[PDB]
DNA sequence: TAATAATAGTTTTTAGTTTATTGGGC
DNA sequence: AGCTAATAAACTAAAAACTATTATTATG
């Protein structure tokens, strides 16, 4: 865990945010609010347990507790909800903006120091462990608070103060026809870990394209599967963390709730004497398995100890070259092992030495693995995956041992096999050409389950109670027309090459 | 941090859908 | 789908592939960069000697192959026994 | 409470999102004692639908309940009594309700025992889309049947659109692909559109009406064509052109 | 006289049960 | 022209990890 995330959005309640160079372009307030909607939807599906708030500045009215003028808070730091989405969308649009300007003011003098006070106080309100005091704001101009030198000085003083307090903030470039005026008033006063300010950005060219994009995932935090241990012989033991860099996600379980109250009704379940109508007890339980006629009775710890073979841990078997593993031999999704000094101190040194040595030897680690108590231990192989970096020196692959599992004899399922049949080499060349026609470079993040996407689409659609639900796009459908036009007549050429001209492959 | 999803801290910024090109 | 060729037959193998959701990325510091945990050379040599003692394959003479000293893929699951 | 009739009957108040929001409408329903249920049950008589939702779309798909617009319930509350279920608040309904409406009403909002008025007839007519795909001769025949059968021969306007008159509108005969200007043929062509008495501009054996147009020089052609038929052309003695059918 | 040390309180996977399930039959 | 079996999916309980706190003893 080690902290949580929270963002607060700041919108200039002025008239510059309520115009457009051309009607094809929305107002700054318009694309800001729609990007806010997209961000909130993403947070709900991704990390709904975070904190989000909305505050406005420059408006005529105000709502902050300290009651600084022009400082109207809209929403406080809370887990996002569809109600907030509705509150935002009631003013999102070419007329909802007018509704907002009617029921709410816009355009007045203020001090950025005041909004910084308000946001700092809002930070003070939250109490859970917190890690990312990210602040987001939206405008296309900087100099209005540089107009008053005293206002500029106090604003930059408070900005330095909040930077000292660990607060991090980010601004979106908005389309100002005369240029946002980078480097004039903000990047010297705002918090940046890097400098790319080169163009005063007459347009809104910054990272809205990423933010408006909707993501659909869960992004489970880095949680150690176990600090399980490797028993070398009987006493040489090291502490290593267990991880799964891939973990099959699935649709969240439903919650059974009422009809007219919609309340999730608790469901107590028990067992009673059917022959009597009385009541039975968990102690009054006996499991049976009848093979033919004889009935055999087993109990709780009776069924437990049959699963008992050894203590949960890793028991080294030996070493074998990596090549001696058949690729088609697969059991289930692989695991990953990372060292740790939390329990066994110096175990990281041993892990590094083993990784380097076995990488030199090109050998695999054979070991007996017991996940937890009362489980049959299974043999596994630890292939050393070296940490690989990129042009950005980011870990495209972390260091450690990828944990692949070794199937047993029962796993092997033989099938009715046939003889070996060969093919003419010219047909093989035709296949090579046809493959080259439709070849491409695979990338892992280029594909996704459309079924869960459609599930989400429906979920937020009924949440947003529109006329129609959003339609997900299947990225797993082949481009049949594109592939066919890309191949040409080679398809039918090989069809007559191999398949009989009179007999189609269809029966 | 470069190569990081701003919307989702501490995580990779996914590349959008690309499909396949013809060369 | 990838091929699998035997002496008597050849066939393709299907392995289900994950989507973007199934994947997850976490930080993992390299130990070699952490010089506080750099093994000594003598320790490395002892490790290599143990590795040689842990070689569960034998380089066969008169036919250069690595025979398996412990084939587990042809071993049943003792839980049922 | 206000009216016990609205009580004892379950109502699926799920879309009160109208100009009047949901909560105040539900409060008024409670004031009349109407039974409120969030999800549509078998005992629920009808489902309350205001604005449209995807849930309402599924309700349309679920042929189990009757979709009710807020107008009917608002009028019920104003009248303190149930408003008859004529289709103007209706979207989707049970097959039992389908048979009920087919019994108490026709295939439209017209009733079988309640005399029609301006409002219901106008609503029925405006509800149906434009359906002009038949031939103009079919129009003429059907309107003539309506006039003669129903004693409807009281139309103030009848020149040339509707039934049974003849009049030449072209100086050149048997060649109607060209129009002659600088004469009264254009005026007659204009008159042959609006008021109504079927247009005939071709010479055949099926004409028995003797009419002289606005041009007095066409009488020579009329007499030339008179010998071709058995009918004899007679000198002509509202129509505002001084024509006689005899 | 008063600080520290095993402890349960949340998720979170995960590993058995349950079910409605197209094909042949003749 | 009548007949039904593996089965992934769903549904459970169950077990661990990972925080978050505290009944205890020196000790005056």
């Amino acid at each position: 865990y080690s902290g949580r995330d929270s963002l607060i959005f700041l919108v200039d309640a002025s008239k510059a945010m309520f115009e457009s160079q051309s009607e094809d372009e929305l107002t700054p307030f318009d694309m800001s609010i729609q990007c806010i909607q997209s961000v909130y939807i993403s947070k709900i599906i991704s990390s709904d347990r975070d904190l989000l708030a909305v505050v406005f500045y420059g408006t005529e009215k105000d709502k902050n507790s300290v009651n600084f003028k022009n400082i109207y808070v809209l929403q406080e730091l809370d887990n996002p909800g569809a109600k907030r989405i509705l509150e935002l969308d009631q003013f999102k649009g070419q007329q909802g903006q007018k509704r907002f300007q009617d029921m709410m003011g816009h355009g007045s003098d203020y001090s950025l120091s005041e909004v910084l006070w308000v946001c700092a106080n809002l930070f003070s309100d939250v109490q859970f462990k917190m890690s990312h005091k990210r602040i987001m704001l939206f405008t296309n101009e900087d100099n209005p608070h540089g107009n008053d030198s005293a206002k500029a000085s106090r604003a930059r003083t408070k900005a330095g103060d909040l930077r000292d307090t660990g607060i991090f903030l980010d601004l979106m470039h908005l389309k100002k026809p005369g240029g946002f005026d980078i480097s004039l008033f903000y990047r010297d006063i705002i918090s940046i870990a890097e400098d790319e300010d080169l163009r005063v950005h007459f347009e809104e060219s910054s990272k809205l394209e990423d933010l408006l994009r909707k993501v659909r995932a869960k992004e489970t935090r880095k949680r150690a599967l176990s600090r399980l241990k490797l028993k070398l012989n009987k006493d040489i033991v090291i502490s290593v963390g267990i991880y799964n860099l891939v973990q099959k996600a699935l649709k969240p379980p439903p919650i059974k709730l009422y009809r007219e109250t919609n309340e999730p009704v608790k469901t107590k379940t028990r067992t009673f004497n059917t022959s009597t109508g009385g009541l039975l007890l968990p102690s009054d339980t006996k499991r049976s398995q009848i093979y033919g006629s004889r009935q055999i009775i087993l109990e709780k710890e009776e069924t437990e100890e049959l699963k008992r073979f050894d203590d949960p841990g890793l028991m080294l078997m030996g070493f074998k070259p990596l090549v001696l593993l058949k690729k088609h031999h697969y059991l289930r999704p692989s695991l990953f092992v990372y060292p740790e000094e939390s329990l066994v101190i110096g175990s990281s040194t041993l892990f590094s030495a083993l990784l380097i040595k076995c990488l030199e030897k090109e050998v695999a680690a054979l070991c007996r693995y017991t996940p937890r108590r009362n489980i049959p231990p299974y043999f596994v192989a630890l292939v050393p995956q070296e940490e690989e970096l990129d042009d950005q020196k980011i870990q495209v692959t972390p260091p450690g041992f990828q944990l692949v599992f070794l199937p047993f004899a029962d796993d092997k399922r033989k099938m009715p096999f046939t003889e070996k049949i060969m093919a003419t080499p010219e047909q093989v060349g035709k296949m090579k050409a046809i493959v080259e026609k439709l070849r491409f470079t695979y990338r892992s993040d280029s594909f996704e389950n459309p079924v869960l996407q459609q599930h989400f689409r429906n979920l937020e659609a009924l949440a947003l109670d529109l006329m129609e639900p959003e339609q997900a796009v299947d990225l797993t459908l082949p481009k049949v027309e594109a592939m066919n036009k890309r191949l040409g007549s080679l398809v039918d050429e090989f069809k007559e090459l191999v398949y009989p001209p009179d007999y189609n492959p269809e029966g | 941090c470069p190569g990081e999803s701003l919307i989702n801290p501490g995580f990779k910024s996914k590349k959008p859908a690309g499909g396949v090109d013809f060369d | 789908a990838f091929p699998h060729i035997k002496h008597n037959y050849e066939c393709l193998v299907y392995v289900q592939l994950p989507f973007m959701e199934d994947l997850r990325q976490y930080m993992f510091s390299s130990l070699k960069n952490s010089k506080k945990y750099a093994p000594t050379e003598a320790q490395l040599n002892a490790v290599d000697a143990l590795i040689d003692s842990m070689s569960l394959a034998k380089k066969d003479e008169k036919t250069d192959t690595l025979e398996d000293l412990f084939p587990t893929t042809k071993i049943p699951n003792p839980r049922f026994q | 409470k206000i009216s016990n009739i609205f009580e004892d009957v379950e109502f699926c108040v799920m879309s009160g999102t109208d100009s009047q929001p949901k909560p105040d409408l539900e409060n008024r329903i409670a004031e009349f004692g109407g039974y409120i249920v969030q999800n549509p049950g078998p005992d629920t008589y009808c489902v309350i639908a205001g604005s449209e939702n995807i849930r309402v779309k599924n309700i349309i798909l679920s042929n189990k309940h009757d979709v009710v617009k807020p107008a009917w319930l608002l009028e019920c509350f104003k009248t303190k009594s149930f408003v008859p279920w004529q289709p103007r608040f209706m979207i989707h309904m049970c097959p039992s309700t389908k048979e009920h409406f087919a019994r108490e009403y026709d295939c439209y909002g017209d009733s079988y025992f309640i005399d029609t008025d301006l409002n219901q007839l106008k609503e029925v007519f405006s509800g149906i889309k434009n359906s002009n795909e038949q031939t103009p001769e079919e129009m003429a025949s059907l309107i003539a049947d309506l006039e003669y059968r129903y004693s409807w021969d009281c139309s103030p306007l009848s020149m040339f659109r509707r039934h049974t008159v003849y009049l030449d509108s072209y100086a050149v005969i048997n060649d109607l692909s060209t129009k002659n200007e600088g004469t009264r043929l254009a005026i007659k062509a204009l008159e042959l559109r609006f008021h109504g008495a079927k247009v005939v501009s071709c010479l055949a054996e099926g004409v028995s009406h003797v009419i002289i147009g606005e041009d007095h020089s066409r009488v020579a052609d009329f007499k030339a064509f008179r010998r071709t038929f058995k009918r004899k052309f007679k000198i002509l003695k509202d129509k505002c052109e001084l024509q006689e059918e005899n």
